[PDB]
RNA sequence: GUAGAGCACUGAUAGGGCUAGGGGGCCCACCAGCCUACCAAACCCUGUCAAACUCCGAAGGGUCCCAGGUGGAGCCUGGGAGUGAGGGCGCGAGCGAUAACGUCCGCGUCCGAGCGCGGGAACAACCGAGACCGCCAGCUAAGGCCCCCAAGUCUGGGCUAAGUGGUAAAGGAUGUGGCGCCGCGAAGACAGCCAGGAGGUUGGCUUAGAAGCAGCCAUCCUUUAAAGAGUGCGUAAUAGCUCACUGGUCGAGUGGCGCCGCGCCGAAAAUGAUGCGGGGCUUAAGCCCAGCGCCGAAGCUGCGGGUCUGGGGGAUGACCC
RNA sequence: CGCCUCCUAAAAGGUAACGGAGGCGCCCAAAGGUCCCCUCAGGCGGGACGGAAAUCCGCCGGAGAGCGCAAGGGUAGAAGG
RNA sequence: UCGAUCAACGGAUAAAAGUUACCCCGGGGAUAACAGGCUGAUCUCCCCCGAGCGUCCACAGCGGCGGGGAGGUUUGGCACCUCGAUGUCGGCUCGUCGCAUCCUGGGGCUGAAGAAGGUCCCAAGGGUUGGGCUGUUCGCCCAUUAAAGCGGCACGCGAG
RNA sequence: AAUCCCCCGUGCCCAUAGCGGCGUGGAACCACCCGUUCCCAUUCCGAACACGGAAGUGAAACGCGCCAGCGCCGAUGGUACUGGGCGGGCGACCGCCUGGGAGAGUAGGUCGGUGCGGGGGAU
């Protein structure tokens, strides 16, 4: 869940004051419609932390309306971290950028296996899924060594189907210790 | 270190800030006040990691070999071609997205991390995967 | 792509540096053909050929000669008095050395 | 078109997927199979760099015309010339060790050549400021006001207390104070307390001994103070010890990791000592933010004078603006 | 220790350095004129003497092959064949 | 319209090499050499981390790898004082300060029984021998000794 | 004559005028098409260029419309940069005031808009 307090002022000078304050620069976007929202961070951030909030989207309350939306981008802090400007988009209906949360289960054969372990490159798929993506889309094996690996082939996809993504690509694949 | 089969002779020098942030394992190096340093210093900071941990499961990357310092003669007087190439390295400024994993699964990266950096030579600081990113 | 069109883009680009102020664009072909007048693309074009007012499809470059002759009085007077050359998919032996003569009589005036 | 930037131009290069070039491959005359052991043109994805790479691209600077445009410069013609090597500071590239009150070039200031005053202790070039000459006149810069010495030992709100003031890094720490956060089961807390520290817990090897307190893992059960697959003093196993628990005892707040601003350790010298000196640490101090106030320049105003230059009345002067 | 090219000239232009790099002190009698035609390397697929790479067929391609000679500019809307 | 590395390329001539510790005249620390200065190369001393040795024990004794300062010595960098003048070595004689202290003590630590070593922090108090050979200070060697230190001051000393 | 519309040419705009996918037209265009003595032509062939004409067809070149997969376009915000004035630090270097303020990065965007001659398409 998400919410914000706005900015009449926007661009250079506002955000500024904002970070004084302890905000930072917001981007209310919705196709096409645009308006610049500010940053309460401290909880926005809780919030953002979530990350399960940063994959499957959630709603914030700005005025009074109640709307749905993700970042489909963000300016997190140079010198640092923390942001330079937090962004988000609001759907219609027909949501086919998705970066849904991917989990997937390499039961054992790899580090109980030949040493090996299992490097996790994908971890989440850019696919497409309009106002319906799960706060985890998954899959699952049980090899990891020999000189193993797998990816958005193998991929099995489930309900609110879509591949915007590739004929695989690596999802996941497994290494040696000092071999195997 | 690694910088082979390069191409010119030499640099120059400056420094300021740079690219590197990311993530790539969620077992993280990240320079902060640093500049260039040396591919072997940097080879330390892998030894040190890679004997730590268990000695095996593989730790990643970073930066490179880059350029080619010269502090020239050997110690004349100058006014060489400010010819010879000596030490090659890492040319780091901005707090920098060092990436190393290996399936430490803990504080025991930490250290690993611990004395590589706090050896190799610099103010830093390191972490994990904190703001992911997406990409096209 | 770039080839044909190019035996097309090539007589243009040279043709068009030419500069003696008009140029008709003859066309090659049977009822393909006909050749309309345009000076800098000030934006005008002078008069149109030969609407095919077909005289004699037959073994006639002479068709071509005479729709030639023709545009060549044609715009003679069409637009008063003045000088320059024009196109042409090819050399002057055939249809197009035809459209020549035929704006050839078109100066010519006799 | 450098900074930035990006990677498709070229060149780099890091973990990745596919692929062949070295290969096991023998069935060994329709001579083709897995493995893959392969360098990968590659491969896309994940990755970051380039002054002499760049698909993007400025921050200004360049300049043509119109307009500001008088200080006062602006222009052309002309005779009298001096330097033709200089350093410093700031920014931008060289170089040098990214060393030097080094040396190379450039934008600016500079200092000489005026740069004579303030000044920061005193210091050619670091902040202030242009001295034609007066004043036993007043307003100010910078930067100052306990004193040595002009100027509040102002007020207000803090934070250090080591003397930091009064040069130093790597890095170390139940420093000091501050977050913005964690434990409160008054089903009364933690260090302090009391007692029990429970029976199968009794090889698995080794059993000379594990029968938690010898090495290769065990991760279950009953059972209540709630339960230690026993964190620990140990030898011959074993036998004894503190809580890791009440359980009761107490109860009423406890042990933390990140991010903060102010200090200590780290940092040993050569005639003697030192923040300028006296000095001073809740004004006297110092660091940070708050506001007032007076000091102090040949700098600025007010009595006046000298002087040249445009113009103004040019009578010789002259006077005045 | 003369000249051309690229960097540093820091974006006008334009500048040292015992600063980086790297070429020329030929010729081409016809690479000198103009008219007419043509149009790359390389990738892939299929083929006589082949047989990583000729020669031919079949597709593909901001043109990265090309232009005596080095670089840089250009540039096959050819200066290129 | 021809001859021409006049190619140190703007090119004095056509036509040119040397050497001076035998030397001599002009000015400049706008150029070296001494030392000084600033830098620190650095070397010396110290300080971090720990791979790792120390049967067992990381750190009693030790440190891989890499890292971080102090100081003004050694081998160097520069050019301003100095070229109307600053005598450079070795030694002598009289030395003066300094501590990372050698002998001294005070110490915690030990892989410390004692004794004896060795391992750091504190502290300069006095003290810190003769010869040999070598112009050499350094050095190696003889004999002891409680011990027979490192070094600052143009590597102190020519107005001694 | 001088209305829009179908077009065959032939013009400015450099890839939303592209690749490629589905469609679709010849009546009239126009293309391929027929054949070659004759213009004139292939270092081989009229392959192309060319001459020489009914046809046949609309496959192929071909014009619009739908399709955005690749490609091309590629804002709002946002940071880096920095023109200029001031600070904070021995430091490499950090930061503060005032105008300019690309890139990439989700948007979302497109499968051209039109100059003129004209066969002509609709008394």
């Amino acid at each position: 869940m998400e919410y914000r307090l706005k900015a009449y002022y926007r661009e250079g000078e506002k955000p500024s004051a904002l970070r004084r304050a302890g905000k930072l620069p917001g981007v209310m976007y919705n196709r096409h419609l645009n308006r610049k929202v500010y940053v309460d961070l401290v909880e926005f951030d809780k919030v953002f932390r979530q990350a399960s909030i940063h994959h499957v989207i959630v709603l914030e309350l700005p005025d009074g309306q109640s709307l749905p939306t993700l970042v489909r981008q963000v300016n997190l802090d140079k010198r640092r971290r923390r942001p330079e400007h937090v962004d988000f988009f609001v759907l219609s209906d027909e949501p086919v950028e998705m970066y849904v949360p991917l989990r997937f289960v390499g039961t054992p054969a790899g580090v109980r296996a030949g040493g090996v372990l299992q490097e996790i490159h994908r971890d989440i798929l850019v696919k497409v899924s309009p106002r319906n993506i799960p706060e985890f889309i998954e899959v699952d094996v049980s090899g990891l060594e020999i000189g193993d690996s797998l990816h958005a082939s193998d991929l099995k996809l489930p309900p609110g189907v879509e591949l915007a993504v590739s004929p695989e690509e690596t999802i996941a694949a497994v290494v040696p210790p000092e071999d195997v | 270190r690694m910088k082979y089969r390069k191409q010119q002779r030499g640099r120059l020098k400056g420094a300021t800030k740079g690219g590197d942030y990311v993530a790539f394992g969620d077992y993280g190096l990240v320079a902060l006040e640093p500049a260039w340093i040396t591919a072997q210093q940097i080879e330390a900071a892998r030894v040190a990691m890679v004997r730590h941990f268990r000695r095996g499961g593989k730790i990643f990357i970073r930066i490179f070999p880059d350029k080619p310092y010269t502090k020239k003669p050997l110690e004349v007087r100058m006014g060489k071609g400010k010819g010879n190439v000596e030490g090659y390295v890492a040319v780091v400024k901005p707090g920098r997205v060092m990436f190393e994993v290996a399936g430490v699964t803990e504080e025991q990266a930490m250290e690993a991390l611990r004395i590589a950096g706090h050896k190799l030579p610099i103010k830093t600081k390191i972490v994990r995967r904190d703001a992911y990113d997406e990409a096209q | 792509r770039l080839t044909a069109y190019e035996r097309r883009k090539f007589r243009v680009r040279n043709r068009i540096k030419r500069t003696g102020r008009l140029r008709l664009s003859v066309f090659r072909s049977l009822k393909h053909i006909y050749a309309q007048i345009i000076d800098d693309e000030k934006g005008v074009t002078l008069v149109s050929a030969s609407s095919l007012a077909l005289k004699l499809k037959g073994n006639k470059t002479e068709v071509a000669r005479q729709v030639g002759r023709a545009l060549a009085e044609k715009a003679l007077a069409l637009g008063i008095k003045q000088v320059a050359f024009d196109r042409g998919p090819y050399k002057y032996h055939g249809r197009v050395k035809a459209l020549a003569e035929g704006a050839r009589e078109g100066g010519l005036e006799f």
